[PDB]
């Protein structure tokens, strides 16, 4: 019954739902060396 | 294109360019995702409904009619045929124009 | 008609109306602006 | 002829004891290591 | 719509009818176009007095009718600008300015 | 018909003015 | 500014604020405006 | 409390968060990214 | 084995695709370079078990290639 | 046949110009949410007014 307003709005699965819990998501934007 | 756009517009906002055609490609560029966006969050307004919900309005209106009635606001009218300043509202907008 | 104007940190927009429409704009903004002053529509706090 | 045409950088480098040469990697077992570099990395 | 509603408070049907649907334009860049459905268009002569109104209503949100009107005082005799009637209303809430 | 009844309900409702001038009122029919 | 002219952050000062900044926040209802911590700064003044 | 006792509405942004952090999405248009930077150029 | 790529959330369905790819120096983890933005590692299963963990059937005989 | 530009004159009929087009397959269609909405507005609207 709650809206949904256009900022909290998700249009994609997560990855975790899209992959399975037997592998590990990297997101890797930022540099570490 | 859109990463393109990114950093070109990040280097605007720095001051490392001079160039005026990057500024109108980037400006040009800027307004059109802008719009997109803009287009797709209408659609999504309209898809989703009234974002305020009957309960926030029904508050809202009560609390500003309330509100309106302490101070006695009496509420603006219609122009009428015989108004006094029409000439001098009128020429005060042809002067702002 | 709808276009930007850069200042090169952040972009205004800029809108463009039909002429009759403007005047008939600009005499209501009037119109609307005198009456709420003399009637105390704004109490002191809003700005500018 | 063009000035990017000059000589430059006329020595070639070659990986030297231990950076990894051919003799080390072919010595070095990889598999065993690798699984613990991936439990390594799971532990965490 | 909402603000079709409260803009019918202050003035004429008619006045407020057509304030509310100068709003909901078509705008047009290039070859680009969509219909403004949910925001507020800036670019209207009398937006001005149209978003000074809707904003005295998250006055109200924020403040509440009792420390608003404490604030502004009588309506006859409206408070200064920063000044209260006397320092026992002054001091009765948080909100000072 | 209903569609009449509406056009009826609509047209009082274009003559009904501000909530501050606490005018009379028109219970509207159902159907 | 130079600092010991900026806000001194002590811990019941910037609870304060941020106390303030979350009270007013809830004040207003989500589905028309919000207000976002990185456009805000209450500056508090007390004994620290 | 008697100070907000007056207002009308309450807990607005009770339960809002800051950020999702581990979401990758592939559309350029969609991301947080392409959104904070529309957000921030635009005014 | 037959297997079927699947895109990271944000992309398409037609955006599954593979441009490049290599097996490591070991040969027990395999690099998978998407047309997606994104890399990928494959890994045999541990368990083994050559009776839980079936090939394709195979088939023979069934007829002379055309070649 | 594209709506922005053609090297050569080659005119193109109305109906297959028209028929280039996704405009059928985006839907025009309100949410339901916008008749409890507006019906709660009118009905404050009323009950301040009396």
């Amino acid at each position: 019954n709650a809206v949904v307003l256009h900022e909290d709005k998700q249009y994609y699965p997560s990855a975790e739902e899209v992959y399975g819990s037997n592998v590990d998501i990297m997101v890797q934007e930022q540099d570490t060396q | 294109w859109t990463s393109v756009a990114h950093f070109n517009r990040e280097r605007i906002r720095r001051g490392a360019t001079v160039d005026k055609t990057v500024a109108k490609k980037n400006l040009g560029r800027l307004t059109r995702l802008w719009l997109k966006a803009e287009q797709e969050r209408q659609h999504n307004y309209l898809k989703d409904g009234p974002y305020v919900t009957a309960d926030e309005a029904v508050a809202i209106y009560t609390t500003f009619v309330h509100w309106l009635e302490s101070r006695r606001f009496q509420p603006i009218p219609f122009p009428p045929l015989s108004y006094k300043h029409d000439t001098k509202l009128l020429v005060l907008a042809l002067e702002r124009l | 008609g709808i276009e930007f104007m850069d200042m090169y940190s952040h972009l205004i927009p800029v809108y463009s109306v039909d002429p009759m429409e403007k005047i008939c704009d600009a005499y209501l903004d009037q119109y609307l602006w005198f009456e709420a002053d003399r009637r105390h529509l704004f109490p002191s706090w809003v700005k500018p | 002829t063009s000035s990017r045409a000059l000589p430059a950088h006329l020595k070639l480098k070659y990986r030297q004891e231990s950076q990894g040469t051919e003799e080390e990697v072919r010595k070095q077992d990889l598999r065993e290591a690798l699984l613990r570099a991936e439990a390594a990395h799971f532990a965490t | 719509t909402l603000l079709n509603r409260l803009m019918s408070l202050l003035m004429d049907t008619n006045l407020a009818s057509y304030a509310s649907a100068k709003n909901n334009v078509v705008l047009s860049y290039k070859d680009m176009s969509h219909t403004n459905s949910y925001g507020l268009v800036r670019g209207l002569q009398f937006s001005s007095f149209i978003w000074q109104f809707y904003g005295l209503v998250l006055d109200l949100l924020i403040l509440g009718l009792q420390r608003a009107t404490e604030i502004a005082g009588p309506a006859d005799a409206p408070n200064d600008f920063l000044h209260f009637k006397d320092q026992a209303t002054e001091t009765s809430h948080p909100i000072r300015l | 018909d209903s569609v009449t009844i509406e056009v009826r309900n609509q047209l009082m409702r274009n003559r009904e003015q501000s909530s501050l001038l606490g005018q009379e009122s028109i219970p509207l029919q159902p159907g | 500014w130079p600092r010991d002219a900026r806000m001194r952050l002590m811990k019941h000062d910037v609870n304060l604020g941020r106390a303030v900044f979350w009270e007013i926040r809830n004040r207003l209802p989500r589905s028309l405006t919000t207000l976002e911590w990185e456009d805000t700064f209450p500056s508090v003044y007390s004994k620290d | 409390r008697r100070w907000d006792e007056d207002v009308v509405f309450r807990n607005t942004h009770k339960g809002v968060d800051d950020t999702p952090r581990p979401g990758f999405v592939n559309d350029m248009l969609r991301s947080e990214f392409h959104k904070k930077f529309l957000a921030r150029f635009v005014d | 084995q037959e297997l079927q790529s699947v895109v990271q959330p944000g992309s398409l369905d037609s955006e599954a695709g593979i441009f490049a790819s290599s097996f490591d120096k070991t040969g027990l983890r395999l690099i998978t370079c998407e047309a997606d933005k994104s890399v990928k590692i494959y890994k045999q299963v541990d368990n083994a078990t050559p009776e839980t963990h079936p090939n394709l059937p195979w088939t023979p005989s069934n007829l002379r290639r055309r070649y | 046949i594209s709506n922005w530009k053609n090297p050569k004159g080659y005119t193109i009929p109305l109906d297959k110009r028209l028929a280039a087009d996704g405009r059928g397959l985006n839907d025009v269609e309100i949410n339901d949410g916008f008749a409890k909405f507006s019906e709660a507005l009118y009905t404050v609207e009323r009950q301040a007014r009396e």
